RNA sequence: GCAGUCAAGCGUUCAUAGCGACAUUGCUUUUUGAUUCUUCGAUGUCGGCUCUUCCUAUCAUACCGAAGCAGAAUUCGGUAAGCGUUGGAUUGUUCACCCACUAAUAGGGAACGUGAGCUGGGUUUAGACCGUCGUGAGACAGGUUAGUUUUACCCUACUGAUGAAUGUUACCGCAAUAGUAAUUGAACUUAGUACGAGAGGAACAGUUCAUUCGGAUAAUUGGUUUUUGCGGCUGUCUGAUCA
């Protein structure tokens, strides 16, 4: 049992929850949820929506 | 199954009825395929014969080298962006549909796979893991 | 000292096994009269792993490696990982590689001096595989193809190619490798040699539908008919 | 003429009626074999159905592809406060059918049992009883007789009991009452071990173990008065048509003039008597512990019941059955379950399981996390918190 | 259109493995007819769609008997209607014939089942064009195009839902009668074994998956969104910020 993390949102991701993604050159996406799913076949940044890790992380929020 | 099908295969969802057209990612030429029909299929009034993942199909190239057109030949079905549900949990889908293009045993026409190639494929099928890059 | 074995009814060997001087590997299904034929032939002499890598009966299309390591994608579980760091030696050493391209089976054919890797990896890997394989490495394709693992079976002594290759493509690669080329066909005539069959000094196994011509040359070729 | 095209029926014809299940606990229409060379045990047991969640557990079942992996499984979990004795009864062959010649109460009842019996509860002087349980004022000589007479003559003995409803996050203060027939040997020792448990409780694990596979019987969820096309699952018919395209066109022949039991008609739907078989047990919990759902990999203390607790049931506080699949009724219903009616192999069945991990996280949301200690572990502190 | 009886004869010889000519004896109401018994103070006419059920004259599956059956394969018969029998291109088409799958893609009945169930492509009004025919109005072994598809609330039947009288009232049951379901295929093994000069090449048992059907159920994935739940955006109005 290995706990992956979404590469959208930075969610953990326990088995059985939400869904991959294999684009065209392979590379593989793993989502937590529907809501992560969609924003990014919306070509949303991720670095740009307010409370994913990755924006948090540029932000520096939280990291104290 | 029959000619060429290594063990069972767990059923997954049924992405790409009769008249589907999918990219075909070999290099023997052909553009696209034109699935005609499903090797092994059930037989319900109303229901269109459908493929999946790994299935076996009855093929014609509309976009290909003339050579390879106006003829019924047997495909395999190599992706299909219909999500299915493996065992270890995951759903999973890829970005399009596609297929290879090869004979009732089961050899392949081309000699090579562009992208991916699900593992429901790649096992159940020795000669397209032969072929295959990038394995999921 | 060639054999004819089917897994199953499979007539391609290649895929289901991997045999290198230090260590075999076979696939977890179906009858050992499968089994039976490595070890009749090796004896007590090497290990022989039953394992999935990533789940998939195949594991030569999966892994690429010689006697000094192996190498494992990505997708290969962790608690089948184990399994095989423990019954093979210690002195083979596996490091588990990230790359777009996940079967390294078809990508890299390599022997313990040689290796030869698909175009389009990565220069990350090349390095990696350096340290790993322990060997040199050349980006070829054989005759226009692609996968080069599939398509050229090697070992130490001297190796094979598919037989649609062009003579100055043999004649150009074999001061590559350093071993003799030889154009041929396996398992009533199918082009993919490396699939088909597994070698290694000492032994060689190939599709039981392989004609008796094709044997000999797999036999000559291979050095196995001792000398 | 004829079908012209010929295909299989639209439903199926053993399970009608369709009507409404006549009471929302469903009967136990036959129990085990009886088996006189074991101990005397109970052959069924109550429970009320908290709701599902995931699990994953390592796959060995020799020759699968997926033998030797872990799998994600769903899992219903029924809730067990542990059962009580109020009573036994004998019955006895006759030419027209197994017939109850006399019944047999225990002294002390509870409340919630004496509810039963009620209507109007809160109008009520609440005497039921009260007349027999003044039969013990003497030595006994009255019920002991009748025991006696259960002991000559009662070819089965079926126990009364009562489920405890005070310990369950449902808000009915009126108990299940059931009988439930036992296997063990001598209709003489169970009459005995039956005088000898009144008014005690029994529990799960003296009845369900690890591993086996037992029936699920409950009423079905109620879905109301149903039109043919989602109750028999008929093809919608084509856009065009007038007067509506979700029927069944033809209803007959001219001939028989008369509509037939067998076409399909619209009515009550879903409310039924259903008993689905083969289920195997995951786990059977204990009531006071922590860390039911952990496992020997997991080893973080945590409970079966997922943050925020079951939706629309409560938290498990209790003993429980957990079960592997889907069973009928829903959510706060009242499920009997059953020992299995033949033995098995199956190879599926047989097999020992060991639940590599449990899903504790929220089912009123997408739930991220686990525990609240997961939670506050990822997330950090927020403005209200420290 | 279907089933027997005699076997003149085809088949390496061999009437009955497999047939039958000459003819004779029957069955069939899914052929076409003949008659004109009921209906013209109207039984709504083709086909498809939808859906149920029965027959057996068995296409597949089950178990059997036979061969001029080594195996493999196929063929003929036996009990047998339990369960199945499909997706399409062309056509209004029933029929048919082609493509591909299938274990198989059998034949029929029920007012040529079924329009207060649909549809309205066909025939078959009134409009119009052509070809032949007629002096003409007009006619058609014809071709073509456009053309209103009504009603249930009644009685039964069916499907679901209550219910008086069984001294009152509550709980736990029994089980008469009725209905009843699963299905079929492939892969690994057995085993490259048996049979066989060879070419080729099985099966009982066991095992992993699958097709059609059925019953539930909603942890996960998906769909749905009047939680108008939260955010975004447009035009305008409340004097603007805000709401």
């Amino acid at each position: 049992m290995k706990v992956e993390i979404d590469s959208f949102s930075g969610a953990k991701i326990y088995p059985g929850r939400g869904t991959l993604f294999v684009r065209g050159d392979s590379k593989i996406f793993r989502f937590q949820n529907s809501k992560s799913a969609s924003l990014f076949k919306q070509r949303k940044n991720p670095r740009r929506i307010a409370w994913t890790v990755l924006f948090r992380k540029h932000h520096k929020k939280g990291i104290t | 199954s029959g000619n060429g099908a290594q063990g069972t295969k767990f059923r997954i969802s049924l992405g790409l009825p009769v008249g589907a057209i999918m990219n075909c990612a070999d290099n023997s030429g052909a553009r696209n395929l034109y699935i005609i029909a499903v090797k092994g299929s059930g037989s319900r009034l109303n229901r269109l014969p459908a493929a999946s993942l790994g299935d076996m199909v009855m093929a014609t190239v509309k976009k290909g080298k003339p050579e390879l057109r106006k003829k019924v030949m047997p495909a395999i079905v190599v992706r299909q962006a219909k999500s299915w549900r493996r065992r270890d949990g995951v759903f999973l889908y890829f970005e399009d549909n596609a297929g290879v293009i090869a004979n009732p045993k089961g050899e392949m026409k081309g000699s090579a796979i562009t992208g991916p190639v699900g593992k429901e494929c790649a096992d159940l099928w020795p000669r397209v893991a032969s072929n295959s890059g990038v394995v999921v | 000292m060639a054999t004819r074995t089917q897994f199953e009814n499979s007539n391609e060997i290649g895929v289901f096994s991997k045999l290198t001087n230090t260590y075999c590997l076979v696939a977890v299904g179906g009858s050992e009269n499968f089994y039976s034929a490595f070890e009749a032939e090796l004896g007590d002499a090497i290990p022989i792993v039953h394992t999935t890598i990533a789940g998939t009966r195949i594991i030569g299309r999966m892994t690429a490696g010689n006697r000094r390591g192996l190498l494992v994608p990505t997708q290969t579980t962790d608690q089948e990982l184990q399994h095989l760091r423990n019954s093979l030696p210690d002195s083979v050493k596996i490091q588990r590689v990230e790359e777009r391209l996940s079967a390294l089976g078809n990508v890299i054919c390599c022997n313990d001096y040689v290796a030869l890797v698909h175009p389009d990896i990565d220069r990350e890997t090349e390095e990696l595989i350096s340290d790993v394989l322990g060997v040199e490495v050349f980006r070829q394709t054989i005759s226009g193809n692609i996968l080069v693992g599939s398509y050229c079976s090697l070992s130490n002594q001297g190796g094979l190619v598919h037989p649609q290759t062009s003579v100055q493509d043999q004649e150009e690669l074999s001061s590559l490798l350093q071993v003799p080329l030889v154009a041929g066909t396996v398992n009533r005539g199918s082009s993919v040699v490396g699939a088909g069959m597994v070698v290694n000094d000492y032994l060689a196994v190939t599709g039981l539908d392989t004609t008796a011509p094709e044997l000999s040359v797999i036999e000559s070729i291979f050095r196995l008919q001792d000398a | 003429s004829h079908r012209k095209y010929e295909a299989p029926r639209h439903g199926h014809l053993g399970f009608l009626p369709r009507k409404r299940a006549a009471s929302i606990r469903a009967r136990v229409k036959a129990f085990p074999k009886d088996d006189r060379s074991k101990p005397v045990a109970l052959t069924s047991f109550l429970g009320y159905k908290a709701g599902m969640t995931t699990i994953v557990r390592d796959l060995d079942r020799p020759g699968s592809k997926f033998h030797k992996r872990e799998v994600v499984e769903a899992v219903t979990v029924v809730d067990t406060p542990p059962v009580v004795v109020v009573g036994v009864v004998g019955y006895v062959e006759t030419p027209r059918g197994l017939r109850s010649l006399t019944t047999v109460w225990a002294e002390h009842l509870s409340d919630e049992v004496k509810r039963r019996f009620y209507k109007n509860w809160y109008k009520s002087k609440k005497k039921a009883f009260t007349k027999y349980s003044a039969k013990y004022a003497q030595d006994g000589a009255g019920i002991e007789r009748e025991l006696a007479r259960i002991k000559k003559y009662a070819s089965v003995v079926r126990v009364l009991v009562h489920t405890q409803i005070r310990k369950t996050p449902l808000a009915q203060k009126k108990a299940h009452l059931a009988e439930i027939q036992l296997n063990g040997g001598s209709i003489s020792e169970k009459v005995d071990w039956a005088r000898e448990h009144f008014e005690k409780t029994v529990a799960v694990d003296s009845v369900f173990e690890q591993n086996e596979m037992i029936d699920a019987i409950a009423v079905t969820k109620g879905h109301g008065f149903e039109g043919v096309t989602h109750r028999w699952g008929t093809k919608k018919l084509p856009r065009k048509t007038h007067r509506g395209l979700r029927k069944v066109a033809c209803i007959g022949a001219w001939h028989p003039a008369h509509v037939m039991w067998s076409v399909a008609r619209a009515g009550q739907r879903g409310y039924h008597s259903r008993t689905s078989i083969n289920h195997k047990i995951y786990r059977v919990g204990k009531g006071d512990d922590e860390a039911n759902g952990a496992t020997s990999f997991d080893r973080t203390k945590k409970t079966i019941t997922p943050m925020g607790g079951f939706v629309h049931y409560g938290e498990i506080k209790n003993d429980f059955i957990m079960v592997k699949g889907c069973i009928p009724g829903n959510r706060k219903r009242i499920v009997t379950l059953r020992k299995s009616l033949y033995t098995n192999t199956s190879r599926k069945a047989l097999e020992e399981v060991s639940l590599k991990w449990i899903d504790t996280a929220s089912k009123f949301g997408k739930g991220r996390f686990q525990t609240p200690a997961e939670k506050h572990a990822f997330m950090g502190t927020l403005k209200k918190d420290l």
